[PDB]
């Protein structure tokens, strides 16, 4: 979570962070892709019957 | 709110990580040491 | 500012007995011996008594003596005569609320 990690629940920090655009929409998507890949990896090996 | 996050009007089936929830404060407290006497700043800035 | 108190309000001693005057200033840090004493006889203009804590200016009779340092200052006078009946003051030339004492009117018994 960018908002909590970068900024200590401060409104001004969030207001300045919105100025950077989508630097976390990309960061929050790669981790979900990795999680989905990990979930598929364990199923591709054992679920064969 | 999910539609707002996805910047679209039709969302397909699935599970999405939308936002975060936090608990707001109830009040504010202030704690200070017990001091009452005034500081002697007049001697420093008004010296013969 | 710096405001000093001059007590007692009016001394009353017989001639030949030492008279003590105390001039104290309400300062958190103090005055550091930057005090002066003055004499004002009725009529004519006031005349200086002592500059600084102890030392006396030229033309002052040996009857006047000053003492005290830091925050308490005491003035002692010996062998009083009829010319010593006057209002006495005290000013501190340390800060810049330049002011005089509260006013002491010594009386001769």
């Amino acid at each position: 979570d960018c908002t909590m990690y970068i900024c200590g629940d401060s409104t001004e920090c969030s207001n300045l962070l919105l100025q950077y655009g989508s630097f976390c929409t990309q960061l929050k998507r790669a981790l979900t892709g990795i999680a989905v890949e990990q979930d598929k990896n364990t199923q591709e090996v054992f679920a064969q019957v | 709110e999910t539609k707002c996050t996805l910047k679209s009007f039709t969302v397909e089936k699935g599970i999405y990580q939308t936002s975060n929830f936090r608990v707001q404060p109830t009040e504010s407290i202030v704690r200070f040491p017990n001091i009452t006497n005034l500081c002697p700043f007049d001697e420093v800035f008004n010296a013969t | 500012e710096v405001v000093m108190t001059q007590s007692p309000a009016s001394l009353s001693v017989s001639p030949g007995e030492r008279a003590t005057l105390s001039c104290r200033a309400r300062a958190s840090l103090g005055i550091s011996t930057d005090l002066a004493w003055y004499q004002q006889r009725p009529g004519q203009a006031p005349r200086l008594l002592i500059y600084g804590a102890s030392t006396r200016a030229t033309g002052i009779p040996a009857r006047f003596s000053g003492s005290g340092s830091g925050t308490e200052f005491t003035l002692t006078i010996s062998s009083l005569q009829s010319e010593d009946s006057a209002v006495y003051y005290c000013q501190q030339y340390s800060n810049w609320p330049l002011t005089f004492g509260g006013g002491t009117k010594v009386e001769i018994k």
